[PDB]
RNA sequence: GCUUGUGCUGUCUUCGUCCA
């Protein structure tokens, strides 16, 4: 789910690049280094709101190195998943063990264990799918999901949903 | 730039909040138990898993790694082990403060044994000193011997007599009035039973007492789990070519760990409680002189050769201590020491360094565009001549050995490189005689490189230092980095020290010979010709080259 | 570089040096801090980009210190006789 | 107290500047009462814990701060040195920052 | 590794001309030589030495 | 006892915990190395010189300011609002001699350590200026009089447009304002010194940039520095004397090995 | 093994009387056993069963070597002395008295 | 890497059971609860926001990063392109390609309406700002519906869910 | 809050020596560390004498902060202190 | 075809050196 968090970044200068584009240079590198990053505390940073006008205040210079320390804070808009919350999403590969979703940049597994088992995988089909007798869910498909656990990595984050319980597959 | 990258912030340490350390907390930080004394496995190398010296607890050895954080013995700091006491035992630093504790609440219900219904309470309330405010309640509720049923309505009270609580060694005795004269009963308070009192202790009742409930809580006084150091903490030492020591805290803990399982194995197989009694006084001997070995009234902890053990709270105190030894005060690089010479032929803020010294301290240089061939030049000298360079420093930090390159000529340096060069001519360096009674016993010097192996200094500099030339020897000290270099010659340099504001006048003149020759010279009948009068116009340098008449 | 030496340079004013001559030419060490507990027991891998203290139960809140490595001995020192030296890197008021 | 250690320093016939003394006697007179210089004047002041150690009954010290649960600020300068960090004090007092301002010129 | 290390040595020219040494550091041209009275080392080249053989003093060139 | 003590920004001496010491360093917020021995010239001496040196009077013929001294010589004589000046900086000189006879110094030492050597700006003006021979000064009376009450306005050692501020920096300045205006009197300055205009104005200038250098600077640490001038002498030495009574002052001993009083009786 | 030099030792270990001697050269060879690691695996002759032991002269000192003693100790395992000998001319810095 | 404004938060002793991440409970964790401070330290609420409103915002955002630096002179792919970073590029055109694939209103004044209607309403004035966001981005169409997927809704009764919800099926283009 | 307003500034106008010495350290530091150079240097090449240079004809482009003992502090620029 | 190896104990005691 998308939100507006205020966020607020360290940024470090070296003394080659104190000259008059310190400012705009510190934006764009603010920008290289937050735009698209997924950070697990806060989920996935997409766009940075009036990314040309982000104060960035008075650098503090870092004793015995030279090197200006600078505070940038900045509004953002961030999307996180939660654990036990409904989205849609679009199935992006097959494979016996289950179907691999995405979810904007996440990507969802969801296990045979949590598909009910009338959406019988078919291999022969072309494409390959989980299908039943009035549902085909396979590539490319429309697919609403349940997320269920949400796993953390350093810069990564992965998710695990379900479609077992109802309102829920092919759509 | 002498650490591997971290991606962690890099701050600085604001404030340090001092408290006790949960049995919670305890096993929590830890990543294993020690159960085993037994050191090594069967004597074949790989020490045994459980034991004191754990692969997990951290790498004190070159070629092996932590198991623990996969780092090696340079960047590992060490991790913790714990491990479990059969019986809960007194901590020694805090048996004083245990036993005023057991004064301040009741024994049966855990509750103070007034409240704030008396004025005076309420006042040693009111100061908001956590040691003031328990010396004051103390104070108070010393003299009440008797919990109070309902009130002085009922308080909560369980209505017994409060007994009196008197320390003699580690054990304290409550001798209770049982129910004028009668027969009183002076029973031993075990440390778990004055840790299941002060279990039931509320909050508030907590806060009252001087205690807070987040960091520093009344029962953590009683040791039930004792965290293990890690080998960093206490590291062996190689006595001869093949046998190396242990360290005394680690016999001592293979000491606790023995007197531990023994207690264990007691009270599981049979359980005669005099011999209870003996094992656990044991136990809680150990334990206390594992942390402080000069307890007065009792015998010291002594090793098979009959010194004495050494305990946590000796490493920490005297000249010797941690603190006073190793932290206030400590042994440090790019330093210098030898035999002071005088020199009349040196200006006041210079220093004479043997050619010696100046090719085995080095400073850092930053190769810039100003000074790349001098740089270069420097590193095709090499590190035995003079003037010649001891390493290059890439921005990644490898250093180049520039003694064992086989291609130093074939060097080529980039800028935002180091390069360690010699000490050369007006590179400040502080000077210094010990004792330093003043700030005037530290100066900062300009170096002139020159032969023999003594330090030279202009004799008006010797008042100060309080030097002479009959054997006294000083010490150098070189500084690393541009900041410390301006420093020094902006703030410690010697002409700015020459009016001191100990008396508000100068503490350097003229002294022996030139005094007395500046008395001859200036006599009403002192004459001289005209060729000695142009040597010695010569011989000023601020002469500006117009004789007088 | 003893005691009296160190009040000199307090009186000529001169704080880098002392921190210079106190840290770069000696013991200096670096160390890894949790932001909750404030306690040296992070486990650290740092070429596995890892970092966790396993008691607060984070993996975030993480800071690296540049001490003395007699510091870094005291506060183990001071741990293992029940004492918690919490270091922080901020102030509460 | 002034007029007594100025007699004890002038007797011999030196000389010391009156505000050295000063200050020594404003010290010792502070607090509203006598304050010696030793570990019972210096050492039951509201200081830091890591400050007061360092002179003496370290141990003491410490295991009290522990028990009260003490906050050290990290103000002082002992604080600062035994943590190997920039002291406030002399060229540590303040802060030096980037002027961005003037360097569009 | 030079062939010349740790061998005795006999200087021919300069200011050292005809003192007994032994090469303890030989990395370019410039060997460093132990002197056998005077208790020091020296640089010197290679141009001006004499590696000891079992047949008189040889050249430098003419040895390795 | 002493380490955790420093000169902060406001002018105050303070511990490590913000508690004030000394709301103004030394009392005078000036560095040790920056003052040296002057006389104070109002303290010594009888009233009959005291008045011969400082009063003049443009009425009485024979006890003005010399004719050779001064241009305007002749349109002096019988001026009111300029005697009225003259009486003004007499009666401030009355006072300051008061106040420095009864209050500071009452056994009339007057050799005491400020800062600015008055004497040797002084003779620096006379030797630039060449104020040898006998030519008259152009120097006006009240251009003396406003330039050393203007002077007297300048010396800052606290900033700020504060009451309590104000009367800290008029506090601080007392004793070298009565230096000040000692040194630099009408009479003075016309017949002794001999000073011109331009000269006046130099040592006005001069006075206030080296006072502005003799300020103690904030981040001193002080507090070593009274620590290591105090035990330096202690290092090189019937009432106890020495380092036992140096040891029985700063352990604040109850029982002291040779007490006594000093009683002092009624003048009769 | 140090990083000083091995080439004046002897057969026996030992260096002998009349060579010239710099700081950390060995003067004293002596190797202690070692049970052999898993180089049983294939090194004909160059599979490590030592540890070093060595005496190297002082550092800071240089000479010449003057007399070497070689006797049995009480025990009955050998038992060396090493004499070095040097003259020291007085320079600048040197400490007499009257 | 980036670091929330706020801070604090040291150790203690008691274990709350409001701690754990979960939808369904409306415990969002401490960096997501329902008050937050701004950088002036004022109070502030939590800003959920619906994928129209958030393909709203990211559209101006970029389309002004876009005009601003061109030298202030629609396309979905060049847009992505006009951000840095090869990563940053491949999750913008994921994002963007998402929220076209599930765009419920793609017109401002429509989405000016839905919120609107989802703010002002007397029965929404007690809804959580997730639950909001919750319904305008999922198209649910009945009260069963909306429960089953939203189980927070089923605790508040007294909301006119059906109306809203055939409201919110009207205001959306088919 | 903490920050001090420029028409309120009420320490010295003065450079201090304790400035004086960390400012040349800083301004020495980052000139050997490749910062741009706002003076003409003749035929200067130590980083310190050009600091210096720099300091003397008001061109240091560095601010200092000076901190009250209460919190607050003032911020100065390094050309509106006077400098000896 | 042949290639150069890469480091150090601890704890006490005594005698000394320069100040004091
Ligand atoms: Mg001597
Ligand atoms: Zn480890
Ligand atoms: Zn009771
Ligand atoms: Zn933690």
């Amino acid at each position: 789910m998308f939100f507006l968090k205020d966020l607020s970044l360290i940024l470090t200068l070296h003394p080659s690049y104190f000259g008059p584009q310190m400012n705009q240079y510190l934006r764009e590198k603010l920008l290289t280094d937050v735009e698209g990053t997924c950070t697990g505390q806060f989920g996935y940073i997409v766009t940075v709101l009036d990314g040309m006008n982000i104060d960035v205040g008075k650098g503090r210079i870092i004793p015995g190195s030279g090197s200006a320390e600078f505070e940038v804070k900045y509004r953002a808009v961030v999307w996180k998943p939660f654990k036990g919350e409904v989205v849609d999403a679009i199935v992006s590969n097959v494979s016996p063990i289950g179907f691999f979703a995405d979810v904007g940049p996440l990507n969802v597994f969801v296990s045979t264990r949590l598909i009910p088992d009338n959406l019988v995988y078919n291999p022969s089909n072309s494409p390959p799918a989980y299908m039943s007798n009035d549902e085909l869910i396979t590539k490319g498909s429309k697919v609403r999901l349940k997320v269920v656990g949400t796993r953390t990595d350093v810069n990564e984050i992965y998710a695990i949903g379900s479609i077992k319980e109802d309102f829920l597959g092919a759509i | 730039s002498q650490f591997p990258y971290s991606s962690a912030p890099l701050r600085s340490v604001k404030e340090v909040q001092f408290g006790l350390l949960s049995p919670e907390e305890i096993r929590a930080i830890s990543v294993v138990k020690i159960e085993y004394p037994e050191i090594m496995d069967e004597s074949r190398q790989r020490p045994r898993e459980g034991g004191l010296n754990d692969p997990k607890l951290g790498s004190i050895d070159r070629n092996f790694k932590c198991q623990t954080c996969g780092e090696g013995m340079a960047e590992c700091p060490g991790h913790f082990g714990h491990m479990e006491l059969a019986k809960p035992v007194f901590h020694i630093g805090f048996i004083p403060k245990i036993k005023k504790v057991c004064e301040c609440i009741c024994m049966n219900c855990g509750k103070l044994l007034l409240d704030e219904t008396n004025p005076t309470m309420a006042q040693a309330i009111r100061i908001r000193d956590p040691k003031k405010r328990f010396n004051a309640v103390w104070q108070l509720c010393k003299t009440k011997m008797v919990c109070e049923a309902d009130a002085p309505v009922s308080r909560g009270g369980c209505g017994n007599t409060q007994p009196v609580v008197r320390k003699d060694g580690m054990k304290l005795w409550g001798t209770w009035k049982k129910s004028r004269d009668a027969q009183p009963e002076r029973k031993l308070l075990t440390p778990g039973e004055i840790l299941n009192v002060f279990k039931h202790i509320s909050p508030e009742d907590c806060f009252r007492l001087g205690f807070n409930e987040d960091y520093a809580r009344p029962e953590w006084m009683i040791i039930t789990v004792l965290p293990v150091p890690p080998p960093q903490v206490r590291p062996s030492i190689a006595m001869d070519e093949t046998t190396q020591g242990q360290d005394d805290l680690t016999h001592k803990l293979s000491d606790i760990l023995k007197a531990n399982i023994n207690v264990q194995k007691l009270e599981m197989d049979g359980s005669p409680q005099h011999i209870i009694n003996e094992v656990e006084q044991l136990l809680q001997f150990h334990v206390a002189t594992y942390m402080d070995n000069d307890i007065a009234g009792q015998p010291q902890a002594l090793q098979k050769s009959g010194r004495p053990v050494k305990a946590i709270r000796a490493r920490l105190k005297g000249k010797e201590g941690r603190l006073r030894g190793n932290l206030m005060g400590k042994r440090v690089d790019f330093s210098a020491r030898t035999v002071i010479s005088g020199d009349p032929n040196l200006e006041l803020d210079q220093v004479g360094v043997p050619i010696s010294i100046a090719k085995t301290l080095s400073y850092p240089e930053t190769v810039t565009q100003y000074n790349i061939h001098r740089l270069t030049e420097y590193v095709r000298n090499g590190p035995n001549e003079h003037p010649g360079a001891k390493y290059v420093i890439r921005d990644n930090g490898d250093r180049i050995d520039l003694r064992y390159h086989k291609r130093a000529g074939d060097i080529v340096l980039q800028y935002g490189w180091k390069v360690e060069r010699h000490l050369m001519d007006d590179d400040p360096v502080l000077f210094n005689r010990q004792p330093s009674l003043h700030k005037m016993s530290m100066m900062a010097h300009r170096v002139k490189v020159m032969p023999y192996s003594t330090f030279r200094l202009n004799l008006s500099v010797t008042s100060p230092y309080n030097a002479d030339f009959d054997g006294d020897e000083m010490n150098l000290h070189v500084p690393q980095s541009e900041e410390t270099r301006a420093e020094l010659s902006q703030l410690c340099a010697v002409p700015l020290q020459i009016v001191s504001p100990q008396s508000n006048k100068p503490v350097m003149g003229i002294v022996q010979d030139t005094l007395c020759g500046v008395r001859k010279m200036t006599l009403r009948d002192t004459f001289i010709e005209y060729e000695q009068v142009m040597n010695m116009l010569f011989w000023v340098p601020s002469w500006d080259g117009v004789v007088p008449q | 570089f003893g005691e009296m030496e160190r009040d000199c340079m307090i009186a000529h004013g001169a704080a880098g040096f002392l921190k210079e001559r106190l840290m770069e030419a000696s013991d200096a060490f670096r160390v890894h801090v949790c932001g909750i507990c404030g306690l040296m027991s992070v486990i650290a891998n740092l070429k596995k980009n890892q970092f966790e203290c396993r008691s607060c139960k984070n993996k975030t809140n993480i800071y690296q210190l540049h001490i003395p490595y007699a510091a870094k001995l005291l506060f183990q020192e001071l741990m293992a006789m029940n004492i918690a030296p919490r270091l922080y890197t901020e102030r509460s008021g | 107290l002034y007029k007594e250690i100025l007699n004890v320093i002038a007797f011999d016939g030196s000389y010391v500047n009156y505000r050295h003394m000063a200050l020594l006697v404003d010290v010792m007179t502070s607090r509203g009462y006598l304050m010696a210089i030793t570990r019972h004047g210096i050492n039951r002041a509201d200081t830091g814990a890591l400050m007061r150690c360092s002179f003496e009954e370290t141990v003491e010290i410490l295991f009290e701060a522990g028990a009260a649960a003490e906050l050290d600020d990290c103000r002082g300068v002992s604080e600062n040195v035994m943590l190997g960090q920039l002291a406030p004090m002399g060229t540590g007092a303040f802060d030096v920052m980037i002027d961005e301002k003037l360097l569009t010129s | 590794r030079d062939p010349t290390l740790n061998k005795t040595v006999k200087i021919r020219q300069g200011g050292y001309k005809g003192k007994i040494g032994i090469v303890k550091e030989a990395n370019g041209d410039r060997f460093r030589v132990e002197l056998h009275n005077p208790n020091k080392t020296i640089p010197i080249p290679c141009s001006f030495l004499l590696i000891e053989s079992t047949h008189g003093w040889v050249p430098y060139e003419d040895f390795v | 006892a002493l380490e955790d003590i420093m000169v902060h920004y406001d002018g105050t001496t303070r511990n490590s915990l913000g508690d004030i010491i000394q709301f103004l360093y030394g009392e005078d917020g000036l560095d040790g190395t920056q003052v040296e021995r002057q006389t104070i010239d109002t303290i010594p001496g009888s009233d009959k010189a005291f008045h011969k040196r400082y009063y003049v009077d443009l009425m009485d013929e024979k006890n003005s300011i010399k004719p050779d001294v001064i241009e305007y010589a002749a349109d002096i004589l019988g001026d009111v609002e300029l005697q009225k000046e003259l009486n003004s900086e007499y009666e401030q000189l009355v006072s300051d001699r008061k106040f420095l006879r009864e209050i500071v110094f009452v056994n009339g030492d007057h050799n005491w350590p400020l800062p600015v050597n008055l004497r040797r700006i002084i003779q620096n003006a006379q030797q630039i200026f060449h104020l040898d021979r006998a030519k008259a000064s152009d120097l006006t009376i009240p251009e003396i009089i406003h330039g050393v009450r203007d002077l007297c306005k300048k010396l800052f050692v606290l900033r700020g447009e504060n009451e309590l501020i104000k009367e800290a920096q008029q506090n601080a300045t007392s004793l070298f304002q009565c230096l000040v205006r000692a040194r630099l009197a009408t009479r003075r300055i016309l017949e002794e010194f001999r000073l011109n205009r331009d000269a006046f104005e130099w040592v006005l200038g001069t006075i206030e940039a080296q006072f502005q250098r003799s300020l103690v600077h904030p981040g001193e640490m002080v507090g070593v520095i009274a620590a290591q001038s105090i035990g330096e002498p202690a290092t090189q030495m019937n009432v106890t004397l020495g380092v036992p009574r140096l040891k029985e002052i700063l352990n604040v001993a109850k029982n002291i090995k040779t007490p006594a009083l000093t009683v002092y009786l009624d003048r009769e | 093994l140090k990083h000083g030099t091995y080439e004046k030792l002897d057969e026996d270990g030992l260096i002998a009387p009349g060579v010239r001697v710099s700081g950390d050269d060995i003067i004293i060879g002596k190797t202690t056993p070692i049970p052999p690691d898993t180089e049983e695996l294939g090194q004909r002759t160059k599979y490590h069963t030592k540890r070093d032991a060595s005496t190297p002269l002082r550092s800071t000192e240089n000479g010449i070597v003057d007399q070497v003693l070689l006797t049995t100790n009480q025990e009955g395992l050998k038992f060396v002395k090493v004499r070095m000998r040097t003259t020291k001319v007085p320079q600048i810095g040197d400490k007499f008295a009257s | 890497v980036s670091t929330s404004t706020v801070g604090a938060r040291r150790r203690r002793a008691k274990q709350q059971v409001d701690d754990e991440e979960n939808a369904t409970l409306l415990r969002l964790g401490p960096e997501f609860a329902l008050k937050q401070y701004d950088h002036d330290g004022n109070e502030h609420d939590l800003i959920a926001l619906s994928l129209s409103e958030s393909r709203l915002l990211i559209r101006e955002a970029l389309k002004a990063r876009s005009r601003a630096r061109n030298g202030g002179v629609i396309d979905d792919d060049e847009l992505a392109k006009v951000t840095s970073g090869a990563v940053a590029n491949g999750v913008v055109k994921k994002t963007l390609d998402y929220l076209n694939t599930f765009a419920r209103f793609k017109d401002e004044e429509t989405c000016t309406a839905v919120d609107q209607l989802l703010h002002n309403s007397s029965d929404c004035s007690v809804l959580h700002p997730f639950e909001i966001a919750q319904l305008s981005s999922l198209g649910c169409e009945d009260v069963d519906e909306a429960i089953t997927l939203i189980p927070s809704l089923a605790a508040k009764k007294e909301v006119n869910l059906q109306r809203i919800l055939d409201e919110l099926n009207r205001l959306e283009d088919p | 809050e903490l920050a001090i307003l420029k028409e309120e500034r009420t320490t010295t106008p003065y450079l201090t020596k304790y400035e004086r010495a960390r400012i040349l350290g800083t301004r020495a530091l980052q000139i050997s560390m490749n910062a741009p150079v706002l003076v003409d240097i003749e035929g200067e090449t130590d980083p310190l004498q050009i600091a210096m240079k720099e300091l003397s004809q008001r061109k240091i482009p560095l601010v200092i902060r000076r901190y009250l003992p209460d919190g607050s502090y003032e911020d100065w620029g390094c050309d509106e202190l006077i400098v000896d």
